[PDB]
Order: C-alpha cells, then structure tokens, then sequence
C-alpha cells in the first residue's frame, strides 16, 4: 500500500508540505450576472424618471 | 401668479394645483420581480440632483 498511495519522501514525517504535494480545492469560475445597466439608469434618472424596484 | 382674493377673517390656504402628466409602467420579468418606472413630465419628481 504505501508503495501505490504514498508520496516518495527523504523524510517521514516532514515540518512542512510543499503546494505541489497538499490537496488543494480548485472551485470553478464563479459567474455573476449583473442586474443593473450602468448607462441606462443615469439617462433615464436624469431625465427626470423615477426608478424603483 | 397674482391671484386677489376676498379679505375673511380666519387665515387659509390656497393650494393651487398645476395638472400635469404621471405614469408608471410596471414590469415584472421574472417570478416574483416587479420594477416600476415613475415619470412625472413637467414637475418631475427626481432629476440629476437626486
């Protein structure tokens, strides 16, 4: 078993593990879809129209 | 304006009111979203102030 799972090391045991050999969590890119248009509701708030919702 | 008036006794109002036109439309996309858009043309009620 350990000959198939664990890591070659010079020392058992170790102080620290480097990145490459630790697990790391890789989550997918997050994507936002924004609600708002920035331009659209400047024209339309200077116009003289009252946003709301 | 320079409305003259009857001088009575017990002080008053006037409440002048100039017609105007309000609307809304009212939009609602998606399940359970409702937005409304004000406008109110010649006294608006926001402007680039507000």
């Amino acid at each position: 078993q350990a000959a198939v799972t664990s890591t070659p090391r010079a020392k058992l045991n170790p102080r620290n593990w480097p990145s490459t050999l630790v697990y790391q969590e890789i989550p997918g890119p997050t994507t936002v879809l924004l609600p708002r248009d920035a331009l659209a509701e400047v024209r339309m708030t200077n116009s003289g129209v009252q946003l709301a919702g | 304006m320079t409305f003259e008036v009857d001088p009575m006794d017990e002080p008053t109002l006037l409440y002048l009111l100039f017609e105007v036109f309000d609307v809304v439309r009212v939009h609602q996309p998606h399940r359970g979203v409702i937005e409304a858009v004000y406008l109110r043309t010649p006294f608006s009620a926001g402007n680039a102030t507000t």
